[PDB]
């Protein structure tokens, strides 16, 4: 059960990244919609995270990295890589194994990191933010 | 459409090869088909990456990010599956 404040997120990733007819909605595409889903932000804002800095070194991979879809093709669209549709299941996953239902966009952050070969958790670890420091912060606060 | 709920030092990830491998089944008009649709090659250039794998056994269709290496890969070997062809599609760090 992804929250609302999530499917909204991820539903808006989604339609930019199709308005710029990219050819996937990739990991740091994810990352760059939870900078701005209440959740995540908080996140991200308790480990002292240049939210700023983030966005721009997000931003600027994608122009550089992501395939654009030649206006010729009007059979295939933007879909999702693999390794986004594993940090989706990786995050219903870790929220049923605890028990509950409600997946908020902390529980996907937390799921980025073990995508270990993104740029999305190469720069999270770059901002020196632990894939147990968001585990703490759902846990305990501060 | 998208069904979100049921599809020391640091070094960034590398880059990845995008490889076709040449077999004796998949006819030439498949490879060139794949090299246009999941490539975006020309039918000229298309054709010659064709022949380099008919000729020297294997070649490099793109490089991309880990991510979406990964995924073109999945994409091109799914497409020849459904389409009946061994036409084996890997990757190998740039
Ligand atoms: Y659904």
């Amino acid at each position: 059960m992804l929250n609302q404040e999530l499917e909204l997120s991820l539903n808006m990733a989604f339609a930019r990244a199709r308005e710029h007819r990219h050819e996937f909605m990739t990991v740091e595409h994810l990352l760059l919609a939870l900078l701005s889903n209440p959740s995540a932000r908080e996140a991200l804002e308790a480990c002292s995270v240049d939210l700023v800095a983030l966005r721009q070194e997000l931003e600027a991979f994608i122009e550089q990295t992501t395939p654009v879809l030649p206006a010729s093709e009007e059979e295939r669209d933007t879909q999702p890589t693999l390794s986004f549709q594993r940090v989706l299941q990786r995050a219903v996953f870790h929220v049923q194994s605890s028990g509950r239902n409600e997946v908020t966009g902390a529980n996907v952050l937390v799921a980025i990191f073990s995508e270990q070969e993104s740029q999305a958790a190469y720069l999270l670890r770059k901002h020196e933010v632990s894939r147990l420091d968001v585990v703490n912060f759902i846990s305990h606060g501060t | 459409w998208l069904d979100f709920d049921q599809l020391d030092a640091l070094k960034p990830p590398s880059m990845y090869k995008v490889i076709l491998v040449n077999d004796d089944y998949t006819p030439m008009e498949f490879v060139i088909d794949v090299l246009q649709k999941f490539f975006s090659y020309d039918v000229e250039r298309a054709t010659q990456l064709m022949l380099a794998v008919h000729y020297q056994g294997k070649a490099i269709c793109g490089v991309f990010t880990a991510e979406v290496a990964e995924t073109k890969v999945a994409m091109v070997n799914k497409y020849a599956r459904e389409n009946e062809h061994p036409l084996l599609c890997t990757l190998e760090k740039a």
